DNA sequence: GGTGGTGGGTTGG
């Protein structure tokens, strides 16, 4: 329903240190 | 978390410590995928061999943490447990085989943004990311190294080994209730899960939905962060049928 | 301290 969005990364639109490192490898 | 940094606030907001009440200590780790749901690995609660046979009475679940101990005040809700769901068919004799647990709260639990829970992969996410070479995050307060203590929530990520790698990485017996991920010697880049990460979420975030979804389970392995030897967890979606049957209880 | 070592923090006195 409302998983696995941060309030303070996804909800903030906010990336993370190295989510963007997750991202790179897809 | 070997070779790992510290977390940000709610970086895993869905990330559970199991505290065992007296004395007063830590298990491991275990993951929110509900309001009144915690998951985590079985070996936590009960392994024979360790003399483990925790009751519902004998166990704390502190969520939305982050310094390892000292009592953050106004921000962890520490619940207590009302139900234990441990798979049936654990093989906790050989190789930790489906290595899994559930855990019904007394009540659910109010979500800040330091308490919120994660996805679990459907048909599609399960097949569409759980491809090698690919990378998922792996939480929780475990040794730093293999004896590895640290005072702050530990963050790694690593990229999934394929099945033929991890088969014969280990005389161990490997299935697909299980999965390994890790990095190869040559490359160059280190990390691992250690043990009292275990229960704690390997996690891998959608590029389709910016959803969390919790891939793995923080089972088992040889050592920590070791040149030929990788992390070994849970593979969820390969349960889902028994994860769904339990919580339509 | 309660729960660290500094005021608030990420959360009160
Ligand atoms: C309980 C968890 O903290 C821990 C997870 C370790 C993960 N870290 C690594 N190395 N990736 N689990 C364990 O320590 C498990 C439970 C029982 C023993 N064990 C091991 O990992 C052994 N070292 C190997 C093993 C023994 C029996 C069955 C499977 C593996
Ligand atoms: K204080
Ligand atoms: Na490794």
């Amino acid at each position: 329903a409302d998983c696995g969005l941060r309030p303070l990364f996804e909800k903030k639109s906010l990336e993370d240190k190295t989510e963007r490192e997750l991202l790179e490898s897809y | 978390i070997v070779e790992g940094s510290d977390a940000e606030i709610g970086m895993s907001p869905w990330q559970v410590m199991l505290f065992r009440k007296s004395p007063q200590e830590l298990l491991c780790g275990a993951s929110l995928i509900s309001d009144r749901w915690v998951l985590t690995a079985a070996h936590c609660l009960l392994y024979p061999p360790w003399d483990k046979n925790f009751t519902e009475n004998d166990l704390l679940v502190r969520i939305g943490k982050h310094s390892r101990t000292r009592y953050e005040r106004n921000i962890e809700k520490i619940s207590m447990l009302e139900k234990i769901y441990i798979h049936p068919r654990y093989n906790w004799r050989e190789n930790l085989d489906r290595d899994i647990a559930l855990m019904k709260l007394k009540k659910p639990v109010a979500f800040s943004d330091y308490i919120h829970p994660v996805c679990l992969p459907d048909r599609e996410t399960a097949a569409s990311l759980l491809q090698a070479g690919y990378k998922g995050r792996v939480t929780g307060w475990g040794n730093l190294k293999e004896t590895g203590q640290p005072s702050v929530l530990q963050v790694v990520n690593l990229p999934i080994v394929e099945r033929p790698v991890c088969k014969d990485s280990t005389r161990i017996r490997i299935t697909d209730n299980m999965f390994c991920a890790g990095y190869k010697p040559d490359e160059g880049k280190r990390g691992d899960a250690c043990e009292g990460d275990s229960g704690g979420p390997f996690v891998m975030k959608s590029p389709f939905n910016n959803r969390w979804y919790q891939m793995g389970i923080v089972s088992w392995g040889e050592g920590c962060d070791r040149d030929g030897k990788y992390g070994f967890y849970t593979h969820v979606f390969r349960l889902k049928k028994w994860i769904q049957k339990v919580i339509d209880q």
